[PDB]
RNA sequence: GCCUGUUUACCAAAAACAUCACCUCUAGCAUCACCAGUAUUAGAGGCACCGCCUUCCUUAAAUAGGGAUGGCUCCACGAGGGUUCAGCUGUCUCUUACUUUUAACCAGUGAAAUUGACCUGCCCGUGAAGAGGCGGGCAUAACACAGCAAGACGAGAAGACCCUAUGGAGCUUUAAUUUAUUAAUGCAAACACCUGCAUUAAAAAUUUCGGUUGGGGCGACCUCGGAGCAGAACCCAACCUCCGAGCAGUACAUGCUAAGACUUCACCAGUCAAAGCGAACCUUUGAUCCAAUAACUUGACCAACGGAACAAGUUACCCUAGGGAUAACAGCGCAAUCCUAUUCUAGAGUCCAUAUCAACAAUAGGGUUUACGACCUCGAUGUUGGAUCAGGACAUCCCGAUGGUGCAGCCGCUAUUAAAGGUUCGUUUGUUCAACGAUUAAAGUCCUACGUGAUCUGAGUUCAGACCGGAGUAAUCCAGGUCGGUUUCUAUCUACUUUAAUUCCUCCCUGUACGAAAGGACAAGAGAAAUAAGG
RNA sequence: GCUAAACCUAGCCCCAAACCCCACCUUACUACCAAACCUUAGCCAAACCAUUUACAUAAAGUAUAGGCGAUAGAAAUUGAUGGCGCAAUAGAUAUAGUACCGCAAGGGAAAGAAAGCAUAAUAUAGCAAGGACUAACCCCUAUACCUUCUGCAUAAUGAAUUAACUAGAAAUAACUUUGCAAGGAGAGCCAAAGCUAAGACCCCCGAAACCAGACGAGCUACCUAAGAACAGCUAAAAGAGCACACCCGUCUAUGUAGCAAAAUAGUGGGAAGAUUUAUAGGUAGAGGCGACAAACCUACCGAGCCUGGUGAUAGCUGGUUGUCCAAGAUGAAUCUUAGUUCAACUUUAAAUUUGCCCACAGAACCCAAAUCCCCUUGUAAAUUUAACUGUUAGUCCAAAGAGGAACAGCUCUUUGGACACUAGGAAAAAACCUUGUAGAGAGAGUAAAAAAUUUAACA
């Protein structure tokens, strides 16, 4: 009586672990719900999988959170807690390896 | 061959088949990648480079007018007229290097390579050859062993008529009113003074031309080569040698 | 596995099955009206026109007069004592035009059986009262409770994602964003068994429809016929589901509340027993009393355009007529007395 | 079943087929059948002569037998199927004697299946789960000849039965595809006949029988997704436990392009995306071909959801190739079920737990049922009963010896010990069982491939025939009822072929003990039988 | 020392060249009386099947066709006597289309110049041997082979044995070795080091079938023509009675490689009829004939037989022949789970450069064992390129779970181990334990490796 349930797994979860050395563009990990938030230089797809916007270094940490004001529920989470209480999440990071250009000597006008 | 089953009885199924499984070569949508392929057609390249190191090597004369069969015969370009090859088209390759002075005859051309060409005090035109004109240029000497008289070199198809009558392209069948003016603009166009060749001890080589209905310098639509006795037998009907001049 | 057996069974379609069950009980119940019953429910369907309150309700209700339609519930409410379904005189067999969207941007109008509107007349909407619908999901008696008014608010159940669903396509289709938007109307997908846990003495009016035999739409469709020879067993336990589910809305409804049970079946089982085991299970279990309030007023008020079945002791029976293919409908009013 | 007849040459002779009789349908006519016929005729089908109306008995015992258009009437007949009186008999109790054949020896002639090699023992254990060959024991000079049939999962047909194959074939159809061919018509074409083209039929022809699950049913499922199994990167099944979806709402940049990546373990397909350009300031289902559209684009199903463009039922009349990788008997596991024994006393037992019995449970043991597993065997082994002969266990039915007793005696009830011996004949039924009749000291519970068909039988069941009832459009089918239905083997090897009775009754003791009486002993002894063994 | 062994030409194969008296259609081989022409189908492939497929060179496997798929497929144009054969199971079937088989169509041979026994039976015990030994046996060790399986001494298959015969055919692309080289090639074709040549690589037997065309009604079914038989008694003109001949085949026994590929003995049914039967003729295969039994049609008829298509097809079974070494083991889709394709694994060759192990740091909220990731370090492998078969719906053990009954030598998923590989041990022993890399030794140290338990007084 029970039908369904065949689906295979999604093979989602971290593509790139902390120090592995990522390109821009490169997806780092894909979630169905938000495990990890994006840090600096990672962005967020339509399915909250997150891709390194620069090359560079990937590291995890942990931050306070605070969400955009417009998300009503996490707003109201918040307004429900305590004083001393501060909201922390998973981020992940993208720490830029080579610098964004140089200047060269062309010509000697 | 392994144990029992198909492929120890020898009786796999054909290639391709995937089990049952449509087939990846099936289940990919047609596309007219390869249409009318048979009847595209195909030109040879003959980079500057390649002419250059044909001349220099001396397969090839520049003393004398170049065309297709001077190709073939220096081995410079092999040509396929079965496999829808029409002839050659030179190519820009080569062109910063080219110090020739030459009379060259291609199907195609290249403005960059023209540019070379003319500003060597060379000349340059694209003439067309039908693919049975082009078997015939390409190896002659089995054409004259076949004993057939020469035939008319056939115009170039409705398609094909506005390349050869344009100017720019050195059309064989183009004005020749407008040739200087053409010669002037690319000269001007990449830098390079236009060589009077009217002054060049050879200007009556680099100005002979094949009639657009002759297929051999020389020789005449309707002619008859004799190799065996060194003679050529030319009709004198005349209902003959009006066809054979249309 | 048998492969080989000496006989096997007729094979009948379940539209048969149900016809068969029915004749074979209905035909008890009803004595001489089986007849005019059977035939009504194999004839076509009466369909009602439920003009949407949210909308050019004047306009539409011109329109539909035109169309010689009356609206049947306004002349009601006077001998009972904004709901306004229009339907033909008895004998016409006139359609109703489909419905297209309005000049606001809604549908102007609702064809649903007008038997499925006497439930929502006879929970008696009061202005400001909570409203409930245990598990009836299908649009229409939902939608008919929602074009009640702009100063109410109300609550639909239902497990059936699918059904939900259907519920929020009408609502988006009928109901503006004003109301929809607003918390006077509240959808849910939760198990109705529960509800009583889930809330108890919240509501002041509830609805229950419970999933039933649907006896019209199961002789129509084959698709999902409930009489199909292999769910036997879910047919048997239906009893079960709808006792537990009125209780479920009985004991969410507030003391001095009142529910009305629904039901789209002839079948005195899940008719009058239901109501009368649901009774007894939520005193004995629960000690809370219930009263059966009379609805016998209400039928000689909407007898012009239905016709009952007076044998019914308890709850009231809208059998389907050939004058006026309006049934099956059996609605019940119960006020919680504790 | 009317009858005489016919039939499965080679397992069925029948109730089946035919048959006079009767009914129904079709045909108004001649020169090759019908027919040299003509409606009292001919062809086909159905039906069945004909005729009339609308708990008791049997037995001693009786699953047997007989009786209390439709409904009946059986005259005669029958190698039909049942029952019975009487008789008869070696059918049997219960077998014996003789003759012939066969046989064995002598002489002549001289096969067949079979055969890996064999220098070919028994017990227990083990093992691809049944051992001559392996482990531990025991035994053991070597050879003929004659018997036997327990084993060599003995020999015979790549047995029977069951399952599989995108293997055949047959049959039936409202399976799919056709109408070439005929027959009708119609339209043209030639001015009855004929050609072409359509339509409808008849007759046929070709082709197919998806997959996974389900023993007592009357189906469920097949694609995608969410949760658990699968706790923490990913990944992980199921007839596994639950839930959901075949889109909608929105807008109409929800445009175009493009680095770099992910990826449902392949591919197909599916995701994310910086930068840039351009407007502005979105949250799941399906390929190819093929069609349609000028194109952009779009469609039908392909849900058996990697998708045959279009094909179902059935076969016991079946066939082939295989399968112990897959069913039933059997073997082997297991012990839910079953059976046995202890512990606990609830409790009954007039009180009284424990003389006796016993609930809820607990602990052991067995492998006798009903099931489960699919491990051996599908390259000639049906199965059940019966016959014959039995080997063994003891958890003892009788006989023996004991303890207790709610045993005065007799009697029982209970328990310990005891496997030397024994353990009936009949009616119904194919029966194992069972009931019944009569006995008995008793008529034990089991295992042995539910022992034993190369020893027998074939009654049930199982193959080809036929009915009744039922299912099915039909072909066919059926866990049902019934009548009928081929049982091969010359023995090579192993093994084997001559190993101190029991009971009952009568009598004496003795109508003595015991007992109020009724009733009624032990122990010991004698005589009768009967059986068994040996003569 | 018997049986036997052997032999070499009788001929044959493939090429070249060349174009090769009399009698007899009636019942053939009998001296002599009044009319032909007309599509092949089907197997098979498409993994079914239904349209379809299936009866010089070069252009070119191109244009085209095609359930646009399996596959089919041009033309214009170009012009072109010998034997690394057999030698009597071979080569022709061939000494002969004979003998022989068949009613017929038709099938169709053989052959000429070791094994088995005997000399000489046999000795406790056992895959028949090996280690040996003074010594054959006695001692110790040792569960035939092949195939099919997770796993076979297996009481699964095949094999009596000897001799002879009897089974891997080829492309695309690679690689190797030459030649020449921006060209190669003896026209066509290819070419961004290619091209040319060579070398290496793709089995045997077997259905039931289908169709075409013949041949069959001397059996049998029915029918036609013209024949014949039926005692005796009883009864009277009979599908009458009893019962011979005759026909049949009820029941029993025998027989079961038989006397017999359906019989014998007895018993039994009919026996003047719808009888039995001789002769000749007819009906022919999807057909005939049928008192329907799917009966019969030349012993094997749910559709004859023969030849041909045909070497049918077989995802199925069986078989697949010298020596030696090396590497080598458990997902997806599928009319699919007895198969195949892709992946993974595996093998070979090649390129160059990191690979595994791996601490710290790091990987989520909701509501355990461990895992992932990688600096070092121990190490030497990994990735990629080219080419490629085969294995790929396993077993048990430990562990975490699910189902079942907290059964199963039960069924599923996961981690790991072992087995399908050597040896030692646990009795025998695939899966437990010890242990592996190969040989000889009449040396040595070790590994795992042997069960333990005996129990009721009472103030
Ligand atoms: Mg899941
Ligand atoms: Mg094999
Ligand atoms: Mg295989
Ligand atoms: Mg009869
Ligand atoms: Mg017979
Ligand atoms: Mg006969
Ligand atoms: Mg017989
Ligand atoms: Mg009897
Ligand atoms: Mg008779
Ligand atoms: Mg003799
Ligand atoms: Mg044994
Ligand atoms: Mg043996
Ligand atoms: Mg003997
Ligand atoms: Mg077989
Ligand atoms: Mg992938
Ligand atoms: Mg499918
Ligand atoms: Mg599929
Ligand atoms: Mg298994
Ligand atoms: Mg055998
Ligand atoms: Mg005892
Ligand atoms: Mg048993
Ligand atoms: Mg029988
Ligand atoms: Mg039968
Ligand atoms: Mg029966
Ligand atoms: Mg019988
Ligand atoms: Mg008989
Ligand atoms: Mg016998
Ligand atoms: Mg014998
Ligand atoms: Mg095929
Ligand atoms: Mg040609
Ligand atoms: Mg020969
Ligand atoms: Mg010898
Ligand atoms: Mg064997
Ligand atoms: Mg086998
Ligand atoms: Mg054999
Ligand atoms: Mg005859
Ligand atoms: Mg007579
Ligand atoms: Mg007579
Ligand atoms: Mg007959
Ligand atoms: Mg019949
Ligand atoms: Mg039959
Ligand atoms: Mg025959
Ligand atoms: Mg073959
Ligand atoms: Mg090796
Ligand atoms: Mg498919
Ligand atoms: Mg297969």
């Amino acid at each position: 009586k029970n039908l369904g349930g065949k689906s295979s797994g999604r093979r989602q979860g971290i593509k790139k672990m902390e120090g592995h050395y990522v390109h821009a563009g490169n997806i780092i990990a894909t979630q169905r719900h938000f495990r990890w938030h994006p840090g600096a230089h990672v962005g967020v797809g339509k399915n909250k999988c997150l891709y390194a916007l620069e090359e560079g270094i990937v590291r995890y940490t942990k931050e306070v959170y605070v969400p955009h004001p417009r998300n009503t529920e996490a707003v109201d989470l918040i307004t429900r807690l305590p004083k001393g209480a501060v909201l922390y999440k998973t981020f992940v990071h993208v720490v830029p390896a080579k610098p964004e250009g140089t200047f060269k000597l062309v010509a000697m006008l | 061959r392994g144990h029992k089953g198909e492929r120890q009885r020898g009786t796999r199924p054909r290639l391709g088949f995937e089990g049952g499984q449509t087939p990846f070569y099936i289940r990919i949508p047609k596309y007219g990648f390869n249409e009318g392929h048979s009847f595209r057609r195909q030109y040879k390249p003959l980079s500057l480079n390649r002419l250059q190191y044909l001349i220099d090597l001396g397969r090839v004369d520049p003393s004398q007018p170049i065309d297709l069969t001077q190709l073939v015969n220096g081995r410079g370009v092999t040509i396929q007229p079965l496999k829808r090859d029409y002839g050659v088209q030179l190519v820009e390759e080569g062109a910063d290097t080219f110090t020739a002075k030459v009379n060259i005859e291609v199907q195609l051309a290249s403005e960059l390579a023209i540019a070379a060409i003319e500003k060597n005090g060379g000349v340059v035109t694209t003439a067309f050859y039908d693919p049975r004109s082009l078997d015939i240029v390409c190896k002659p000497v089995p054409f004259f062993l076949r004993g057939q008289p020469i035939p008319k070199r056939m115009l170039p198809p409705e398609e094909l008529v506005p390349y050869y009558t344009d100017a720019k392209n050195r059309g064989y069948l183009a004005d020749p009113a407008k040739f200087p003016e053409a010669r002037l603009e690319l000269a001007r166009k990449y830098g390079y003074i236009l060589p009077d060749i009217t002054k060049d001890e050879l200007f009556k080589m680099l100005c002979t031309r094949k009639d657009p209905r002759q297929i051999f310098f020389g020789l005449a639509p309707g002619w008859v080569v004799n190799m065996a006795d060194k003679k050529i037998l030319k009709p004198t009907d005349e209902n003959l040698l009006k066809y054979y001049t249309s | 596995y048998k492969k080989k057996w000496a006989a096997t069974e007729p094979k009948f379609p379940a539209v048969r099955l149900a016809l068969q069950n029915f004749d074979m009980t209905y035909s008890v119940q009803f004595g001489d009206l089986w007849p005019s019953i059977r035939v009504s429910l194999l004839s076509e369907q009466k369909y009602g026109a439920l003009v949407n309150n949210f909308a050019a309700w004047d306009h539409v209700s011109a329109k539909l007069e035109q169309l010689s339609a009356k609206d049947f519930v306004n002349e009601a409410i006077s001998h009972w004592e904004n709901l306004r379904c229009f339907t033909f005189d008895r004998g016409d067999i006139s359609r109703f035009p489909p419905a297209r969207p309005g000049s606001l941007g809604v549908m102007e109008y609702y064809l649903m059986d007008a038997a499925s509107l006497l439930p929502v007349l006879a929970l008696g909407l009061q202005p400001g009262d909570i409203v409930l619908d245990l598990c009836a999901a299908p649009g229409g008696k939902t939608l008919a409770l929602l074009q009640t008014g702009c100063c109410r608010n109300l609550a639909a159940n239902d497990l059936s994602p699918s059904r939900i669903a259907r519920l929020q396509k009408i609502l988006h289709s009928y109901v503006p964003e004003e109301i929809r938007d607003g918390n006077q109307v509240r959808v849910t997908s939760w198990d109705g068994r529960k509800w009583g846990e889930l809330e108890g003495d919240t509501y002041d009016r509830v609805l229950v429809d419970v999933p039933c035999t649907t006896d019209r739409h199961s002789l129509h469709e084959e698709e999902n016929n409930i009489f199909k020879r292999s769910r036997k067993k879910e047919r048997q336990i239906l009893p079960v589901l709808q006792v537990q589910l009125l209780a479920a809305g009985l004991l969410a409804t507030k003391p001095g509340g009142h529910v009305v049970y629904s039901t789209c079946s002839l079948s005195h089982l899940q008719n009058e027993y239901v109501v009368q085991g649901a009774i007894e299970l939520l005193a004995n279990q629960y000690s809370i009393q219930v009263q059966v309030e009379d609805l016998t007023h209400f039928r000689r008020v909407f007898m012009d355009t239905f016709c009952f079945f007076s044998s019914c002791q308890v709850g009231e029976l809208v059998i389907p007529n050939l004058m006026a293919n309006f049934g099956p409908m059996y609605f019940c009013k119960m006020r919680r007395l504790t």
